[PDB]
């Protein structure tokens, strides 16, 4: 009847053990918990000496375990390793054994955790090398930058080889590893044995990725012995040899036998290894597939059957024991399944006699194989090579046991599979392997025609791909070897009829010409200087006509490709590769003045618009992101080719523009507001909720001209206005949302307005009369709001209180005209606060939401923050406003916003935030810029593998001085997370102790500057020198706990791999928002402008009040840091530092951002088209362009500091601190601009982490934490 | 001893 | 442990433990079920307690159950969670004190608001969950009165609206059955409650009603009169059934005949046309099969009007002459004739149009049989309005070879009821003043010499296509004729012999 909680221990212990005896994962957790609890208990008694003896015995036991196991059972190895992680006396386990164990069982996260905990508490080069090995096995080349510094006593060449491996450039990597191993002098010292082993292992890995089986075989067998080495038992000796050379020796020899090698050496080794029982167990448990293929070579089909079925059993047993949240271990475990099952299919096909007598079964098999491939861009090339080599061997076997065009039939399949592998290799940037594979395939390419054209097309696009990395004068060479054969006839009945191949040929030719011309534009004649038989090729006068003709032929081929495509997504690429090329030409000519250039580029502006609108007709996001460029191309060409865009826009889906509505409705007051009217008008009726608010802000100020055709311009706006508001539900919703904002704040609004009109000088006409309406209407005579809207319950008390001074205000202050006395105004505002009762404390402060209670089909509110752009809106599923909560809580700011929490029709509860005092158009434009970024960010391959995406909330401006912001669920500010991660004692010490940094910083400023308040900074800059500030900052930050973030992430992680995932995601997200907030320069990144999603660990940026550089340009104390990279953030990444993951993430993001700077620059044009309340706009965009085309961050900081704090008491010291020391900071030792992505990030983080800066910043910024 | 010691 | 810190708030564990408990209480295995179905039940017992009422844990349990009902595929969860809701109501009214069930989210009124929000929703599964919940709690709150009067009227109308939403949802997704059974359960409750307490109180105002403070019963039937011409098929159907079972049980027990007579005489005859045509009174491309949803929607409105007072004239409420005299000026007969004009004429929605085109022709035939089987006879108001030639060609093409007007052979239940309506129409026309047109029409394609010509030289073999399909259709049509009593009227014998010559020859054919 009720739960019988009166339960035994046996009824809990017994089932616990019963499950533990059934599931290895539950057994692993049970053992870990029991062991940790026992070792915790034995701390009470059993004092130091005996317990140290116990832990030493345990450490020896675990070393034993890790060194003696041969079947690396993942739960067992992981249990041992995380038990070791949990106890400090047990950390120093065995870095070599830990590495081998957790790398042989795909348990790298726990080993990484263990080695990082051991590297905490003469650099430990061995542990660092093992950690690097573990990280490298995962990928994680981002982390392998803060590992291999010279300050861990390690050579430069391993760093260079690893960063060569970061790009799939294994040829250079192996070429440097073998150089390292064969370098004798070594005049810095002698590399440690661990680093030598790292070089050899990485060399074997490189020769694995690059399919040189001869080199891999040699390098794997050359270490054990020489003189035809006896890999008969030597590998089984020296247990180091079994996890290092045995896998590679077997793989190399097998993959080499599979392609025809007669050699009967591996077979003997395997035969005599099966005599033993340990060797047989190792060899069957871990390979079971090499054995299958080896015995298929010997035609021993039955042993292949046994070994492959054993291998499937092993896959199953090993996969089911990998823990569920250990992704990318289950992925790599799953990547072998296709090879396993294809060996199985080959055995089944070759066994059944119904096959290999006719040809239909072989044809079906070839078909299925040609339609079954490993994934491109995801499956690494070892998997591809396994699949393709296995299939080639199978086809060879079937061929030689097929007596009854079959040779051509299978050669076609082999050709297709190898071409597919080559495409995949090119996409993954294994250029060396792609080139090699193309080489030995360029013999059968010509024995057919389609094969020849496919081969040359693949070759030339491969050359284009590898062109990007090369600087110049070399990429022209590489792409030039393409046109010499890309011009082959190929019309011999094939390009004549085959449209797709013609299109591809044209696009590739145009891209080659574009590459050559851009390279020669970069270096004008430097490339042509080194040219002997190339001057003819570039020439087909010498300075600019060459480039003009190159662009001309590129445009010709590209337009040919578009027209060929016009007769899907095969046309989208052509449309966009024309639009971007022509627009690139347009921007190129934009920064120069000429007439013949106009006459030659006059064909482009219309062509770009029409092609890109055709792209938008199709579902394209890469074009939808290019939309605001289509509006600057009309404002620049309004006397021509404008009606063309009207024709194109007329037929484009209605919703395809919901993102850019604020762009459009900011144009319906200017002369070319046509070409938009159709789209906005059909939006207004098709989706009458995505247009309401943007149109309300826009129509609030058009200020038409009515000079030529203003009548229709008003008419369209007015018919839209009538089309909207669907009665008065939206308008009175807005009005009620206005009359809970503090009236005092609206009152200082009018105060600042009037103080800027009459009290300065009586020369302003009719503005006083224009404002006369509002101050009677709002916070004036209490009858006025009752006449206008729902009279708030305060304004009658206001009129009663504001009667003695308001009498003269409304009687004689209409023409007060004294303009020099405002003390009465100041005191009346001050006393407005004496009797002020700001909080509503409940929802009767606005009697329209409190009693909303939807009762009629009143065009339901449909809660804002929706219509995110992408896709058809489907307004049906959008949430409607069912009501409002009774309680509203007010956020502690001077502008004192309220966060209301409103109930949707789904009866769920949607928190929100109202602030009716600010124009949030800037916050809306910043958020849509973030949308643009994480759109272009989602196109770069590097930024896509890491899944780099900004997190954005919905900012919906109701009207000027009234906005609505979406409150994201279950996120907490960074400051609160840090605070509640602390203990009570340290919380009290940090908050309520004058030795704490909050009080120490103020006392420092006071004692050195003599000022107890603001302005002590202006003198402090002229005061304490760099050494003093740095010393004070070091001592100051040495007083807060140094692992708050680490503790917070441990406490919410419940696992080793989970902690790594959360920490890496936090660091990745934070570095992304750092670089993004720098590109468009956002300041005031204090500890509350960061939210942490307590469900994912991601970071969210908040409160873009200081959108572009304005915390350094319009503040008493300026901000000189680019973003927030402070002590806690670095300490999160120990034992690594902020030169690994964060640096690499910022470099990838910056490369994606500067690969096409046009997007952001074009997007930020609304700031000048419709400037907001908070010369001015053009300069901000110019700065954003300049720090996006490569520019030293300190230079831009100094420029903004010049523009804002010129002729300041300490301006020169400001710029001195900002620019750097030239002997301590890399940002001062670099050119002003023309700067690389990597060097720019170097300087950027140097500025971010600078005690000469951080030691002297605004106190509220909380620099120490 | 059936140890929850109470009953809801 | 103490209330402050010794009581650890296990809300987070509950949020993730309750759903798996429900999933496990009902999955497949016997032993698991006997373990976990009770455990869930006494969990609901414990959490619905004056001690644990108005607690975050109870809210978590309720949200878990409600997410259980409104869910994708797993069927057993839906009904087990419905039983869970039933137990929740039972023990949240049993263990509780009545004056505490006021503001806590466990309150029955709040739960019903959640159910209603589920009902009105553009997802089929949420509406199905609301229907299941009511189908499980109906036995409660009716044995507990004093709240039936508050919101039974509110619940019934919005379940009707839920069914109206289900109209466009999908083809019999399983939500029409549940919603209809829900309103059925609510019918036999309301039909036993204000029999003697039909008092105009300020009961909870239902959606779609004009604001009022006295809504005892007459507003409901008046709303029915207003908008039972809706194009929502099952919704409209249940609405008219509710009308006919709700016009009794009124003060005076007055007959629907005098109800509709009084309504006509008090509000005008066109009251029964606008309400019975809605937006259908206010189209060439419909001749060809158009994928446009507007065509299907207008077909829907046509059918709604065609069936709405068709039921009223099949009943003795008001005859057709009153509602089709020179007083309505409707598009009824105009639309009928325009429809009959060119019905005979992507494929995927081609059949979508074709089926809905074919679901009305049978409605015209039953409509005509209704007209012809009523006391107010007289073809004058329908002499040649729809009853002209092309209606008869429709009848003859649905009598034989119905795969010409689009009747899909796949619809087994449609083409099994079809002979019934054909025979009923023909046997009603046998008494009609205009029967000769039927005779001539039928003679045009089925007659003796037509039989012998169709009785080709070869009938048995691999020629299953033509020699054995048209003949079978003709045989079926002749069987329908025999059922109607019109075998000889179309196929007479020869005066010379006494045996039916056609029958004798057909017997000889089969025997030989
Ligand atoms: C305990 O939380 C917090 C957080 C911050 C603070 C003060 O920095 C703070 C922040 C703002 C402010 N401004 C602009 N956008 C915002 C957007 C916000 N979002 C959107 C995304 O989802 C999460 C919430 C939140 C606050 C926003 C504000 F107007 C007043 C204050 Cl005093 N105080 N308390």
């Amino acid at each position: 009847d009720l739960p019988d909680i009166q339960i035994k221990h046996s009824s809990l212990i017994t089932p616990l053990q019963a499950v533990a005896q059934r599931d290895p994962i539950i057994a692993k957790q049970l053992f870990s918990s029991l062991f940790s609890g026992i070792l915790k208990e034995m701390d009470k008694f059993k004092t130091l000496s005996e317990k140290n003896n116990i832990t030493q015995k345990l450490l020896q036991d675990f070393n034993r375990f890790l060194n003696t196991t041969f079947s690396f059972f993942p739960p067992f190895v992981s249990c041992i390793q995380d038990i070791s992680c949990q106890h400090a006396a047990l950390l120093s386990l065995d870095p070599a054994a830990v590495s081998a164990g957790c790398l042989a069982s795909l348990q790298q996260p726990v080993g990484i955790r263990l080695l990082e905990e051991a590297l905490l508490r003469p650099p430990d080069v061995l542990r660092w090398v093992e950690l690097a090995k573990l990280y490298r096995s995962i990928g994680e080349y981002d982390v392998l930058r803060g590992i291999f510094t010279s300050e861990i006593g390690t050579k430069q060449i391993t760093q260079s080889a690893l960063l060569a491996e970061a790009r799939s450039d294994y040829s250079e990597a192996a070429k440097q590893y073998d150089e390292a191993l064969n370098k004798q002098d070594w005049v810095d010292g002698e590399p440690t044995e661990a680093e030598k082993d790292f070089w050899e292992l990485a060399s074997l890995d490189c020769y694995n990725h690059l399919a040189e089986w001869k080199s891999l075989e040699y390098c794997s067998t050359a270490s054990i012995d020489s003189e035809n080495p006896p890999d008969l038992n030597k590998i089984w000796s020296e247990p180091f040899y079994q996890e290092t050379y045995l896998p590679y020796m077997i793989r190399s020899k097998l993959k080499l036998l599979l392609q025809g090698e007669a050699d009967q050496s591996l077979l003997t080794f395997i035969d005599k290894a099966m005599h033993g029982e340990l060797q047989k167990a190792i060899l069957e448990l871990h390979y079971s597939q090499e054995l299958s293929l080896l015995y298929l070579l010997q035609d021993d089909v039955d042993r292949a059957k046994y070994y492959i079925q054993n291998g499937i059993q092993s896959f199953m047993q090993n996969y089911s024991s990998i823990d569920v949240l250990l992704h990318q271990s289950r992925l790599t475990k799953l990547q072998s399944v296709q090879a396993l099952t294809e060996i199985q299919e080959f055995i089944s096909f070759i066994s059944k006699q119904g096959n290999l007598s006719s040809q239909v079964p072989l044809k079906r098999l070839l078909n299925t194989w040609t339609n079954r491939y490993p994934d491109a861009k995801m499956d690494p090339m070892n998997i591809w090579d396994d699949i393709i080599t296995n299939r080639c061997f199978f086809l060879s076997k079937i061929e030689e046991k097929l007596t009854p065009d079959i040779s051509s039939l299978i050669r076609s399949c082999k050709f297709s599979m190898k071409m597919k592998m080559i495409d995949s290799a090119r996409k993954q940037n294994n250029f060396s392997l792609a080139m090699k594979l193309l080489k030995e395939l360029h013999k059968e390419s010509k024995t057919r025609d389609d094969w020849l054209v496919s081969w040359v097309q693949s070759y030339c696009r491969l050359s284009h791909c590898r062109s990007r990395s090369q600087g110049c004068s070399e990429q022209v060479l590489t792409v030039l070897k393409t046109v010499s054969l890309l011009d082959e006839n190929n019309v011999s009945s094939y390009l004549s009829k085959n449209i797709l191949a013609f299109r591809d040929q044209n696009i590739l030719l145009g891209t080659t010409y574009r590459i050559i011309a851009n390279a020669l534009s970069s270096e004008p004649a430097c490339l042509a200087e080194i040219e002997e038989d190339k001057a003819r090729r570039i020439l087909e006068e010498d300075s600019e006509k060459v480039i003009a003709g190159l662009y001309q032929r590129a445009f010709q081929h590209l337009s040919e490709a578009v027209q060929a495509a016009e007769e899907a997504a095969g046309v989208i690429d052509a449309y966009m590769t024309l639009a971007d090329f022509c627009d690139q030409q347009l921007r190129k000519e934009e920064e120069n003045a000429s007439v013949i250039d106009s006459a030659e580029l006059q064909a482009y502006p219309a062509l770009v618009v029409e092609k890109m609108l055709k792209a938008l007709k199709l579902n394209s996001n890469e074009a939808r992101l290019k939309f605001p460029r289509l509006l600057q191309i009309i404002e620049r060409y309004p006397e021509e080719t404008l009606s063309l865009m009207t024709k194109e826009i007329s037929s484009v889906p209605c919703w395809q523009f919901i993102s850019w509505i604020s762009h459009m409705v900011a144009l319906l007051d200017k002369d070319q507001a046509v070409a938009v009217q159709h789209s906005v008008e059909e939006i207004t009726d098709n989706y009458p909720q995505a247009i309401v608010y943007p149109f309300i802000i826009s129509s609030e100020s058009y200020s038409f001209k009515d000079t030529s055709t203003g009548h229709k311009n008003k008419e369209f706006v007015a018919r839209i206005k009538s089309k909207l508001d669907q009665g008065g539900v939206i308008q009175d919703f807005i009005n009620a949302l206005d009359q809970l904002s503090n009236p005092e704040l609206l009152f200082k609004d009018w105060s600042n307005d009037v103080r800027a009109e009459l009290a300065k000088t009586p020369v302003n006409k009719k503005n006083i009369e224009k404002m006369y309406e509002r101050m009677y209407a709002a916070l004036g005579d209490p009858k006025a709001p009752g006449l206008g809207a729902f009279r708030r319950k305060f304004i009658q008390t206001f009129g009663k209180e504001f009667d003695k001074h308001f009498g003269k205000g409304g009687s004689k202050l209409l023409r007060m005209k004294l303009s020099d006395f405002n003390d009465i105004t100041n005191m009346l505002l001050l006393k407005m606060n004496k009797d002020s009762k700001p909080p509503g404390n409940l929802k009767e402060c606005s009697p329209w939401m409190s009693d909303f209670k939807v009762e009629f089909l009143r065009n339901e509110l449909e809660i804002p923050g929706q219509y995110d752009g992408r896709g058809k809106p489907l307004p049906e599923y959008h949430v409607r406003i069912a009501g409002f909560d009774e309680r509203v809580t007010v956020m502690a700011s001077l502008r004192r916003p309220k966060r209301i929490i409103i109930r949707g029709h789904d009866e769920r509860e949607h928190p929100f935030l109202v602030k009716g005092g600010e124009d949030l158009r800037q916050d809306q434009r910043v958020e849509q810029l973030f949308q643009v970024m994480n759109g272009i960010l989602a196109q770069d391959s590097a930024c896509s593998q890491r899944a780099l995406q900004l997190r954005t909330y919905s900012v919906v401006p109701m009207t000027s001085r009234l906005g609505l912001i979406e409150w994201l669920e279950n996120t907490v500010t960074l400051k609160d997370l840090l605070l509640n991660t602390m203990s009570q004692e340290e919380k009290a010490a940090y908050l309520s102790d004058p030795r704490a940094p909050p009080c120490e910083y103020k006392d420092w400023l006071t004692k050195m500057s003599g000022k107890h308040d603001v302005g002590a900074y202006m003198l402090m800059y002229k005061g304490a020198n760099r050494t003093e500030t740095v010393t004070s900052f070091r001592k100051r930050e040495s007083k807060v706990p140094a692992d708050l973030l680490k503790r917070a992430f441990v406490r919410m992680s419940t696992s080793p791999e989970a902690f790594l995932a959360l920490r890496s995601h936090f660091a990745s997200s934070h570095a992304l928002i750092c670089i993004s907030h720098w590109i468009l320069g956002i300041g005031d990144r204090h500890l509350n402008n960061f939210m942490v999603a307590m469900e994912t660990g991601g970071v969210i940026g908040i409160d873009f009040g200081h959108a572009f550089g304005s915390a350094t340009q319009f503040l008493p104390v300026p901000e000189l840091m680019p973003f927030r990279l402070t002590r806690q953030f670095i300490n999160l990444m120990l034992p690594m530092k902020e030169t690994g993951l964060m640096y690499s993430i910022m470099v990838h993001a910056l490369r994606a951002f500067r690969s096409d700077p046009g997007l952001l620059t074009n997007t930020m044009d609304v700031f000048v088209k419709e400037p907001s309340f908070d010369w001015y706009p053009r300069q901000k965009i110019c700065y954003a362009k300049r720090k996006l085309a490569g520019a030293n961050p300190a230079v831009i900081t100094c420029d903004e500091l010049l523009l804002g704090h010129e002729k300041a008491p300490a301006f020169r010291d400001y710029v001195a601190v900002a620019r750097g020391s030239k002997d301590h900071n890399i940002r001062a030792q670099e050119p002003e601009s023309g700067l690389s992505e990597e060097t720019q990030v170097k300087c950027l983080m140097d500025q971010a982490t600078d005690p000469n800066i951080l030691g002297r910043t605004w106190e509220g910024w909380e620099p120490w934490m | 001893p059936n140890p929850m010691f109470e009953h809801p | 442990p103490e209330g402050g810190q010794g009581a650890p708030p296990m809300y987070q564990l509950y949020k993730r433990t309750f759903p798996v408990l429900l999933r496990l209480a009902c999955d497949v295995d016997q032993v698991t079920r006997q373990l976990y179905e009770p455990l869930v039940m006494q969990l609901i017992h414990w959490f619905t307690n004056n001690k644990k009422f108005e607690s975050q844990d109870t809210v978590a349990l309720l949200e878990a159950i409600l997410d259980g009902i409104v869910d994708p595929v797993d069927s057993t969860l839906r009904d087990f969670c419905g039983r869970c809701i039933r137990e929740f109501l039972k023990w949240s009214i049993k263990q509780i004190t009545p004056q505490q069930q006021e503001k806590s989210p466990v309150n029955t009124k709040s739960l019903f608001k959640r159910l209603y929000s589920l009902a009105l929703h553009p997802n089929a599964f949420k509406r199905l969950g609301a229907s299941l919940a009511f189908n499980n709690i109906y036995r409660e709150f009716r044995e507990e009165e004093s709240l039936v009067e508050q919101f039974v009227f509110e619940a019934l109308v919005i379940y009707m609206e839920s069914l109206a939403l289900a109209h466009a949802d999908e083809k019999s997704l399983g939500t029409i059955q549940q919603c209809c059974d829900a309103i059925d359960h609510l019918c036999r409750i309301i039909e036993k409650k204000h029999v003697s307490l039909n008092k105009a109180k300020k009961r909870r105002l239902p959606r779609g009603f004009p604001p009022s403070a006295s809504l005892c019963l007459l507003d409901l039937v008046k709303w029915l009169l207003a908008h039972c011409g809706r194009p929502q098929t099952e919704c409209r159907h249940k609405s008219i059934e509710l009308f006919y079972k709700f016009v009794p049980l009124l003060p005076g027990n007055r007959s629907p005949n005098l109800w509709l007579k009084d309504v006509l005489k008090e509000e005008g005859v066109s009251f029964l046309i606008n309400t019975f045509e809605g937006g259908g009174c206010g189209l060439l491309y419909l001749r060809g099969p158009f994928s446009l949803q507007a065509t299907l929607c207008w077909l829907d409105l046509l059918l709604a009007a065609l069936e709405c007072y068709n039921t009223f004239i099949g009943e003795r409420t008001v005859g057709a002459l009153q509602v089709l005299g020179t007083e309505a000026q409707s598009s009824l007969l105009k639309a009928v004739a325009f429809f009959l004009e060119s019905i005979a004429m992507s494929p995927q929605e081609g059949e979508r149009y074709n089926y809905s085109k074919c679901t009305v022709v049978v409605r015209i035939m039953e409509f005509t049989t209704t007209l012809l089987n009523t006391s107010p006879e007289g073809w004058k108001l329908l002499k040649k309005d729809l009853c002209n030639t092309h209606l008869m060609r429709v009848l003859v093409q649905t009598l034989c070879e119905p795969a010409s007007i689009g009747f899909n052979i796949g619809d087994v239940q449609v083409m099994a009821h079809l002979p019934d309506v054909c025979v009923n129409l023909m046997k009603a026309l046998k008494m009609s003043p205009y029967k000769d047109i039927l005779e001539t029409h039928l003679r045009e394609k089925i007659t003796a010499q037509s039989i012998e010509e169709l009785c080709a030289v070869n009938l048995y073999g691999p020629d299953a296509q033509v020699d054995r399909s048209r003949l079978a259709a003709v045989v079926s049509a002749c069987k329908q004729l025999h059922r109607a009593g019109l075998l000889h009227n179309i196929l007479p014998s020869q005066s010379t012999d006494l045996h039916h010559s056609v029958g004798t020859e057909l017997l000889s054919l089969v025997y030989k």
